[PDB]
């Protein structure tokens, strides 16, 4: 949310600290916020030259990072503002570019008394009024009060995920709300790998930040998973952070907690990414049994979205959706190693095209829901040793199925050879055939696939009688 | 009692200091000497570390600023931007008017007299016949046929060995053409002796013949792009030419950048810090932290920067562009939203920045995917997640490689018009003011 360029962090050996900002700076923050409350019918932008008049050599970093995060927040969520305009600024522009573009002062004035004459009006007030719903030019009507605490809690918070917006990966670990905090990394579906490793009981997880393709969209949704994270009694932070030659290494831990605000889950306006989960349950609920609502992990730890349940056991889906090559095949050697279910689907429209798995793969469109399923109809379970079906199949349990037929299954290359010799020796009797096919594997019931029927031409029917 | 450099003979001779790098005195002169090709470590010397001196070694041949507009492929482009990281090294290219191309946008954009050296007459007469672009008034020859010396002289590795020290001072941009016959012992004694900062070597050859390659990277520098005929024979050639405009920045902007250039550039080598780039010092200024007079430094750098992007002159010269495209479609991209806005109040142009909004985002651009606009300004458009419409034009007023990768991004939509045969991408670069050397009168 901060920019990268007015970052205020501790440059060390071979960590990098964020200078957070606390108690210590209320009385500066305080300052920053009275001159938004006072100046209420001031254009916003004399407001934010104001607030940046407060900058001197030892605050910069800070009373600039102020400015930034209050101008968000009042812009966002806390501020109403009125445009000093009689005209509608996007009417006006619409109508000056949908009057070519001009390349000279003269057509340039032509345009403007075109549009002035239309709005009834000057020239200067159309070209005022063009840009008049720019935040800087808007008239600041509202400002809800701020408690400098909330202010300084959000800077850290802002400058806290900038950082984190520029690493590489980064690992932590949460005391408690695990399930809450694994739908938001699900939802926000940036690539993960849990271990229950350096610690017991504790599931450490990771998540890289810094990719090649894509890495500002999920750049910007990786900070998003931080305060489900800090929600928690208690976490250890590391994370791996570099643009230089080398890298550096930050650590923060759940002590600092009073240095960011307190944040319920938010949970409002989206269906969380489980278009799948939450529709296509219902399309696989009328093949099989379903629950969306699934937590599971092996003797390593793999986030499951779905789960199929199968009567010997269950089969887990994952649909996550970034995704690379590189960082794909880690997560996939994974699942096969283990033996566990654990289907994947991916986005093959959206990341970046580069070599499909040989064995497990599934590629995504606009409408993918079949070219996975193809791959998922597929369950297999425990397809991979499979006794011979010949003879034995439970023959002294019940022989109940045991009529079907007698004896050994017959070769292509042989059943090619008795078509060949069926299809030229001119039979026409049921006795006719017999005769043939009785050389080589006699049976009655086995003309089942050269194409003959047997049919009786004569008065009546095929009698029978008991053996 | 003040340091001094001279040239004499193929060498510089230097006086008034002792801690002058590659310097060695010689006790018959009494003076420390150092081969000429020394020139930039001398001159780095004394300006990193504030030594004041005068220069004596340096007798540029007056050279104008040239603004031909080179048009260059992308991966010429590219070329050009690896070379000019060191503007001291060479390059590789399938084709040999690729090579010149880029050394002719190179020269371009230096407007330093130039020595171009061929092996053999023929070439030298094709250099020159390309170098007709610059205006023949300032091409030349300097060989056995003739001696004139012209802001770009063309010569070969033969006349320039036997006039290496009548050479040596009066070039600042030095171009080896088929640079691999540089190595020999006495085509060495050109790059040796002549101040030249800037050199560049094309060639096609590999890096194992016989190790003098070796020799190369101490006089002209290191292979720093490489291309084999065989990897363009696989791909297909782009649809579209990048050319480069440089925009003076007017007296008075001139005026005042030299301003806050002064106090930004006394502090940082007051401090003797060597910055790689520019973006550095928005967070070396702060992670340092501890420092009065580090803050009125950033306030003149971002006024600098500021003084430098909002260029009266750039938008000028988008007006020019623009009426030499009233027909094609446009995408002009800075990153600087104030110009975005700017840019929009003047020429009328729908403007697509970050704060605006997802409806008049996409009216915006169904508007310029049908004839309803024929442009647009923005800084938003060449993101990963949207798709833009096709474009005859782009234009990146920003002209730097601090997002390169951009150009290659507005590469990608451009597609030539209906009656011309391949696209454009403008970038307006800025340098100068004016004012860069005399009408050489002399001799
Ligand atoms: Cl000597
Ligand atoms: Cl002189």
């Amino acid at each position: 949310m901060l920019p990268k360029e007015l970052l205020d962090v501790r440059r060390a050996k071979g960590r990098i600290f964020p200078k957070f900002a606390d108690e210590r700076d209320y009385e500066l923050a305080e300052k920053v916020i009275e001159i938004f409350k006072k100046g209420l019918g001031k254009k916003y932008g004399n407001l934010m030259k104001q607030a940046r008049k407060l900058e001197n050599a030892k605050n910069f970093k800070k009373v600039r990072g102020f400015i930034r995060v209050l101008e968000n927040h009042c812009i966002e969520k806390s501020c109403a503002f009125d445009v000093d305009s009689e005209l509608e600024p996007r009417k006006v522009r619409m109508l000056l570019f949908e009057h070519g573009f001009v390349t000279s002062k003269k057509e340039r004035d032509r345009v403007l008394e075109y549009v002035a004459r239309y709005f009834s009006t000057t020239p200067e007030t159309v070209e005022r009024a063009m840009y008049a719903d720019r935040e800087e030019e808007l008239i600041l009507t509202k400002f809800r009060p701020l408690t400098p605490d909330n202010l300084i809690k959000l800077y850290n918070l802002s400058l806290l995920q900038t950082t984190l917006f520029n690493a590489l990966r980064l690992t932590f670990w949460a005391s408690d709300r695990h399930k809450e905090i694994f739908r938001s990394i699900k939802r926000l579906g940036l690539m993960y790998e849990l271990y229950e490793d350096s610690g017991r009981l504790m599931v450490e997880v990771t998540g890289a930040a810094t990719l090649l393709k894509m890495t500002r969209k999920y750049g910007v949704s990786f900070a998003k998973l931080i305060p489900w994270i800090l929600r928690a009694k208690n976490w250890f932070i590391r994370a791996e952070i570099s643009d230089f030659d080398r890298l550096y290494i930050m650590e923060i831990d759940d002590r600092i907690r009073d240095l960011f605000p307190d944040v319920e889950e938010r949970l409002s306006y989206d269906s969380t990414l489980e278009e799948e989960f939450a529709r296509k349950m219902q399309m696989l609920g009328y093949e099989v049994e379903r629950e969306p609502d699934v937590v599971k992990a092996g003797k390593y730890a793999f986030i499951p979205d779905f789960a199929v349940n199968l009567g010997d056991k269950k089969v887990y889906i994952e649909i996550a959706g970034f995704w690379t090559d590189e960082y794909l095949r880690k997560k996939a050697e994974k699942i096969k190693s283990s033996s566990i279910p654990l289907i994947l689907i991916a986005r093959e429209d959206f990341g970046d095209g580069g070599a499909n798995v040989k064995d497990v793969i599934l590629f995504s469109r606009k409408i993918p829901y079949g070219e996975v399923i193809k791959a998922l109809k597929r369950y297999k379970p425990e397809k991979k040793v499979e006794g011979d079906v010949v003879e034995l199949e439970n023959f002294a349990e019940v022989p109940s199925e045991y009529v079907i037929a007698g004896k050994y299954a017959v070769r292509r290359e042989i059943f090619e050879e008795i078509k060949r010799e069926i299809e030229v020796s001119n039979p026409s009797t049921l006795e006719d055939i017999k005769a043939i096919l009785k050389k080589y594997g006699l049976g009655e019931s086995a003309i089942r696939a050269f194409g003959y029927r047997v049919r009786w031409i004569g008065l009546g029917e095929a009698v029978i009688e008991r053996t | 009692m003040i340091a001094e450099i001279y040239y004499e003979r193929g060498t510089i001779v230097v006086k008034g200091d002792a801690h002058v790098p590659h310097a060695k005195f010689d006790s018959r002169s009494g003076t420390y000497r150092a081969l000429a090709f020394r020139y930039r470590d001398i001159i780095e010397y004394f300006e990193s570390n504030g030594i004041e001196f005068v220069d004596n070694a340096a007798d540029p041949i007056p050279t104008p600023y040239f603004d031909a507009e080179i048009s260059l492929r992308d991966y010429q482009e590219k070329a050009l931007e690896r070379w000019l990281v060191d503007k001291r090294g060479c390059i590789v290219l399938p084709t040999g008017s690729g090579k010149t191309h880029v050394a002719m946008a190179a020269i371009n954009e230096l407007s330093t007299p130039t020595l171009i050296v061929v092996p053999t007459l023929a070439l030298a007469e094709q250099w020159k016949e390309r170098l007709g672009i610059f205006g023949e008034e300032y091409v030349g020859e300097f060989s056995g046929r003739i001696k004139e010396l012209k802001p770009l002289t063309v010569s070969t590795y033969d006349s320039a060995y036997v006039n290496a020290e009548k050479l040596g001072n009066r070039f600042m941009l030095l171009i080896f053409d088929e640079v691999h016959h540089l190595p020999a012992e006495s085509y060495v004694q050109i790059a040796q002796m002549s101040i030249a900062p800037f050199r560049l070597g094309l060639t096609a050859t590999f890096e194992r013949e016989d190790g003098r390659h070796e020799i190369l990277k101490e006089v002209v520098g290191g292979k720093v792009f490489e291309l084999f005929p065989d990897s363009l024979a696989g791909k297909h050639l782009a649809k579209y030419t990048i050319k480069r405009i440089f925009v003076p920045l007017a007296e008075d902007e001139r005026v005042e950048y030299e301003k806050r250039e002064k106090v930004y550039k006394q502090f940082l080598r007051a401090r003797g810090i060597t910055l790689r780039r520019a973006e550095d010092f928005n967070k070396i200024v702060m992670a340092s932290g501890y420092d009065e007079r580090a803050y009125e430094a950033l306030r003149a750098w971002e006024e600098a920067r500021r003084i430098a992007f909002n260029s009266k002159n750039k938008i000028r010269k988008l007006r020019e562009i623009l009426e030499r495209h009233r027909k094609d479609k446009i995408i002009i991209f800075t990153r600087h939203n104030e110009l975005v806005y700017r840019i929009s109040k003047v020429f009328l142009i729908p403007a697509i920045t970050h704060r605006t909004s997802r409806e008049e985002r996409e009216e915006i651009l169904e508007g310029f995917r049908t004839g309803r606009f024929r442009a647009i300004v923005s800084s938003q458009v060449l993101d990963e997640g949207i798709d833009v419409p096709d474009a005859n034009v782009g234009v990146i007023m920003s002209g730097s490689g601090s997002a390169r990768e951009y150009i290659q991004r507005l590469g990608r939509i451009l597609r030539p018009s209906k009656g011309k045969k391949e696209a454009v991408l403008y970038e307006l670069i800025s340098r100068g003011t004016g004012e860069v050397n005399t009408a050489r009168r002399r001799k």
